[PDB]
């Protein structure tokens, strides 16, 4: 009974995240030459433009990690990665303006990243 | 994908089923429910949730249910639970307790919880949030009180005084019209909610009526001033006519009656009673007896909380100094003997512990510590603990019973008494965002951040030429919510529904927010959160021995407590 | 070190009373605020020390003599009092008549 | 009748030709030129010039030509001179630059440069007068640092935040109507000029412009908000509509584009790129190559300024304290490597000299010292001539060139960039009189006097009980300029041309002067002040190595500055 | 003297060191402001010595031990930031886990 | 104690003063604030020892040389001023040029 003031005493066992959505691994290269970190809830497909994987595998979903961690790729890396659904309305506006809508529109998205170069649309 | 729990608390503060310690006290909190979705949590900072087209909304005008403030992540301490979810501010006010963020993309949240362009955020993860504490017993002597009133969590004074002026240091009362306007122009500059006491003593109605319409938010009576049995008849007259509180501190003296005298001018009506012990004033010896009946609100003051082996020696030269008492004149030394009693303060705190006393205030700068209502709250409930054992209520082996019971003596109750309680007083929608943030190694003793009307007034920060606001000196700063015009639109005025009716902020020039003082006259004892007990309390005139249900209220003195030599300088 | 405005304060007590000690050091008779200064901090570290409210109203009358002052200080301090953190919390000294 | 030069100097201050050295440094400026007729020399005493019939017009009304303020003999050091004049000040403004008296006795007298009646007088005979510094990366985080900021000479805060609020304490932000308002109303009680920065986040317009709308100066696109393409995009429309300054922190995670993805974004329209070195936020590593395109107005934060052999130490484990970084999480570790670069912050040293980096700035209480922007731009002007040795551009052997350029820095640039050098940023006449004046011997370190529209506002100043005010103890003091309703004739609230057309300042009750931003998206690079180079800044990717025109831009950390433990007690 | 704000804040940090340390000679077990400004006083007083960060980041974790502190203080103090003018201008020290 | 404005401020240079104290007697050189403490706070400790204006006029120009201070900090000291209460009441000390 040392005291340490303001300690916690946490219960047993383990908080699942995401708990019932789907998730799907995917294969992710860093094909630029500076470091790249993706955060937990970044619409997957609206990353950084050099990063290759298959964009359509990134839409309606982000990092299956921690809520405000991220996913580190060195210049050059490539890894593997698990990705969890968006919940709510299952809508994206903004970001790098490939949704601005319904993730619902995987052509019209695949589209739009083909267009300005992000890196492997099918 | 999965976190264990010590992980997850290290990160986003504790969730269902975690207990926390209470500073330097025996005393456990448990997470009772959490309004989370575990993965969408809300977090602010580099490549964290909160940010456009994620976390943070980025279509939403303000109006469109978008938040100006989210707390994230608090561990609520409240008469109403204790409980993790996300707090939301507009317009200075809670609008909700739940799970803030992005519809867009996140599941379980609130829908008028959205941050959006127009939301700040405040990271409560890993810290206690609770209500602003009501201080219903401050004497209005010196303005270096507020600060050490908001340094400990207290975000509303109610009581009276004009400075320094010997009724003042004697009595919570602003007397009379121009003493009131002149405090009302005052309370102004000063960075805290505010409620003035009028004079509750004259054997006419208009002279104490009088005082109600010149913007007096309740009545004091004081045995300084005559606590007759006139004097609390025609203030509570008074009292039910403009729906108002009215405390008391009786005739100690006991010199135009006892105790029952002045029940029976009471006559059933509601009032709250101060210092209900009796060290701080009230009939000799026996006034702790007001805290069994149905129409009384009880309140004690701090210095006798809770019963230490130095409050006795303490109390009795304070009485001395206060009083000008002679140890060569008899009469005083009985006076003392019969008004500080080892027998009432040792029962006083098993009362607060059973739910008979339902509030703690201060008696700052008159008979108590402006910076020691909440301290001196969590310190009774250890010794409790300690000398009675976890509260037969009590679940999980956590202290969440006893820790309701006590968080409500300085939130809600006195807020209740007061009639103001629509306001202030908890962790509630639709109440004012007057909110305190503790780091739990801190709770009780030093706020980390005191919020009002949803701008931070006060924080414990550092040097302010550094390059981050942590380095050394840390200490008790106001901030920009206490600075220009900010100052008005984040305190309230409390005031009686005559003078708002009759203009006086008009008349007076008054910029602070003015809140309605009602619901005064129909409630009692049976209204206090937690603390609801009426009993026979019996007090023996010669033993001065407290018995309620034939059994004697006795407990020893400790000679150390917690929340004391760990924390501070002097 | 989440300083409070009476612990900001009180650093001041402590100050006065280190100047007034290098004062008595090299042979002054103490004045009116000097004399207050010394007494008040013998109090505040007697309560850090965890001595007892009873210990330190005896001490107190102890710290100083008239010898130690100048003429008319003795009169001129009726009580000292003090509020500092015991091992039990917050408590009030007062010293009556600290100087005879 | 002829004086010696030492003597005319003791007198009168330096004239044509002497030089001063800027307090401990190696800089040495010299009086280019002289408004004075020589023996007509204002200054103010027993038996002095300035008197009745004399150097004093007897006869003019206060509207004929006559001065409220007239600083004598004043060492000007400006972006347009190093030069001795009067400076003459009415109406809160700088009237005239010349040469003050009484045109009825005295030749060569500015004809608006009357002393009269109503002429106060300032000696600033062997002072240096400056214009007040504008700091344009502001956190207001703790009111305690606007005495820090006015102690080292800056008169202008531009920047954002509520207090001691997560938000607040990383980004220039006061997001939303309701934050903004509030804030407006707290910049009532700041004895500083003050303009507030919206978010400068969200995918549609609305959002963001309601905050311009509401009293909001400008933008900040911020990284820990999203500094994502549409945040960019939707910021700088807003801005190119409402003719405000947007400030960029940058994506340093590259996580939704590298720099040519921020920069494609940008389009073309005008930013205030703020840290640009990087230390403090943006792109991992090149986002220094900022500075060399003409649309980038490009800001230092302080703590990289100059590069020093304590620098790397510090900010490691600052941006650990920060970040709240693990030393034991990998990621971390290569997250601070790429952040905290020699090779980036000793190019910034030279970038500074050579006229490429534009602007210095605090980042107070963020990342950087609310009082060391002045005091930080000498030291990397004086470390720069230690090392590279005196620029082409001199003549005489005086720095005056590099004094033009490092005092454009923080005095006109930042004015310029924000929309608002028709009001501050240099000594001109029409411009507003927020004057700082330096004994040379404490020039950059601590300010002797700070005007703020034509009253001084702060001074180093001793004992207020002693028959004269030079006793000790000397320290910082707020002056008459902040007290009462003459804190609001003295600074200016600067606001969107929208949010005044709307009527704001009669919303709120605002007493302050309000400013005016204009004319901030038709300018660029070419618009800096002696710091207007365009050029290809190559960062290589691997080695950091920072390239202009094909060289390798390098310098060594020095052990030791001027400016600092001569000076400081802490 | 030209004190700034942040000269006459920083001489209360030295004052309640001063403090602390009496109260350490006379053989108490010191609290958790006590150690803090202890702690920070002699990153601030290392600076003026001309110490660099990087020597202050490692004394800084020998000036107390957990047997010179009151039950729980270590456990208390994550870290001691402290900001002060080195040969080489202002720089922050923070000292980690000072005491153990 | 009754502390005035004045009082309370005084204080500080007191505190700056033995600061500097320490700080000359592990071998600094003393910068311009350091020395500026030092000879203020040795003229009000002598206002209160009962020497006169005269003396202090002469002693304060001997209480540190130029081999105590820093390069330039004899230079940047014209004179020091202090108040403080003689036997007499308030005066005024000028110490012109003190360190050569
Ligand atoms: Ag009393
Ligand atoms: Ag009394
Ligand atoms: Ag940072
Ligand atoms: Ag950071
Ligand atoms: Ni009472
Ligand atoms: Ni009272
Ligand atoms: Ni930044
Ligand atoms: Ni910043
Ligand atoms: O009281
Ligand atoms: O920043």
């Amino acid at each position: 009974n040392y005291i340490v003031p303001g300690e916690y005493r946490v219960a047993e066992g383990e908080i699942e995240i995401n708990a019932g959505r789907e998730k799907t691994t995917i294969r992710v290269s860093n094909t630029g030459d500076r470091p790249i970190q993706v955060g937990s809830h970044i619409h997957f497909v609206e990353v950084n433009k050099e990063l290759l994987f298959d964009r359509a595998e990134g839409i309606g979903r982000r990092l299956n990690i921690p809520s405000g961690t991220a996913a580190r790729f060195e210049p050059g890396e490539e890894m593997e990665v698990e990705l969890t659904e968006l919940g709510g309305n299952r809508e994206v506006f903004g970001i790098s303006d490939l949704t601005n809508g319904s993730v619902d529109n995987k052509e019209l998205i695949l589209q739009r990243a083909k267009e300005l170069g992000y890196k492997g649309v099918e | 994908m999965k976190i264990n729990r010590q992980q997850y608390a290290e990160s986003y503060g504790p969730t269902v089923g975690d207990q926390v310690r209470l500073a330097d006290t025996d005393l456990w909190i448990e997470v009772e429910k959490d309004y989370t979705t575990y993965g969408d949590e809300a977090n602010f900072g580099g490549g964290k949730v909160l940010r456009e087209g994620m976390g943070e909304n980025g279509t939403y005008t303000r109006t469109e249910n978008v938040l100006d403030l989210l707390l994230t992540n608090a561990l609520i301490l409240d008469y109403t639970g204790i409980y993790k979810a996300d707090i939301g501010v507009k317009d200075g006010y809670i609008v909700g307790i739940g799970k803030g963020g992005n519809p867009d993309i996140m599941d379980g949240v609130t829908p008028n919880m959205i941050v959006g362009t127009a939301t700040e955020v405040i990271a409560a993860e890993g810290k206690i949030v609770t209500a602003g504490g009501i201080d219903t017993h401050v004497h209005f002597i010196n303005p270096d009180q507020v600060d050490v009133a908001l340094a400990n969590g207290i975000t509303t004074l109610f009581g009276g005084g004009t400075g320094p002026a010997e009724g003042s240091k004697a009595t919570t009362v602003t007397p009379g019209p121009w003493n009131i306007e002149k405090m009302l122009k005052s309370t102004e500059g000063l960075p805290i909610n505010v409620g003035i006491l009028g004079k509750g003593h004259g054997s006419s109605i208009a002279p104490i009526m009088e005082q109600i319409d010149a913007g007096a938010a309740g009545l004091k009576i004081h045995e300084d001033w005559g606590a007759t049995p006139a004097s609390i008849d025609r203030s509570l007259t008074v009292a039910d006519e403009a729906d108002v509180q009215v405390a008391i501190h009786s005739d100690t003296l006991n010199e135009a009656g006892f105790l029952e005298d002045t029940l029976r001018a009471i006559n059933g009506r509601v009032i709250h009673s101060f210092h209900v012990e009796g060290a701080g004033g009230g009939h000799a010896p026996d006034i702790m007896a007001m805290a069994g009946h149905p129409n009384v609100l009880p309140s004690s003051t701090n210095p006798t909380r809770p019963f230490t082996v130095n409050t006795i020696d303490e109390h009795l030269d304070m009485l001395m100094v206060c009083h000008h008492l002679k140890q060569n004149i008899p009469e005083d030394v009985a006076f003392a003997d019969s008004r500080i009693r080892p027998e009432t303060i040792a029962a006083e705190d098993i009362l607060h512990d059973l739910g008979i006393i339902s509030m703690m205030s201060t008696d700052a700068l008159a008979m108590g510590r402006a910076g020691e209502m909440v301290l001196r709250t969590w310190q009774t409930a250890d010794k409790m603990k300690k000398q009675r054992g976890p509260l037969a209520e009590e679940k999980n082996g956590s202290d969440n019973f006893r820790a309701k019971r006590y968080v409500s003596k300085y939130t809600i109750n006195p807020a209740i008494a007061q009639g103001i309680a629509h306001e202030v007083g908890s962790i509630e929608e639709g109440k004012f965002a007057d909110l305190v943030l503790w780091e739990p190694k801190f709770f009780g003793v030093k706020a980390d951040r005191v919020i009002k009307g949803g701008i931070i007034a006060y924080a414990q920060i550092g040097d302010p030429s550094a390059s981050i606001p942590t380095p050394q000196p840390v200490m008790g700063r106001r901030m920009y919510g206490t600075v220009g015009d900010l100052i008005h639109d984040t305190n309230i005025t409390f005031m009686s529904k005559s003078s708002i009716q009759q203009g006086v902020p008009a008349k007076l020039g008054l910029k602070r927010r003015i809140g309605t003082v009602k619901n005064c006259r129909n409630i009692g004892k049976k209204d206090m959160k937690w603390n609801d007990v009426t009993t026979d309390i019996d007090i023996n005139p010669e033993t001065y021995e407290v018995k309620v249900d034939g059994e004697v209220l006795t407990c020893e003195p400790v000679k150390e407590l917690p929340m004391a030599q760990r924390y501070f300088l002097f | 070190m989440h300083l409070n405005p009476a612990e900001k304060e009180k650093l001041q007590i402590f100050l006065a009373s280190e100047l007034a000690l290098k004062r008595k050091a090299r042979g002054l008779k103490l004045n009116y605020p000097e004399a207050v200064a010394i007494i008040t901090s013998f109090i505040m570290e007697g309560a850090r020390d965890g001595k007892t409210v009873a210990m330190l109203m005896e001490e107190g009358k102890h710290v100083l003599t008239r010898d130690d002052v100048m003429e008319g200080v003795p009169e001129m301090i009726d009580d000292i009092q003090a509020e500092a953190t015991f091992p039990d919390g917050t408590k009030l000294v007062t010293v009556h008549n600290p100087i005879s």
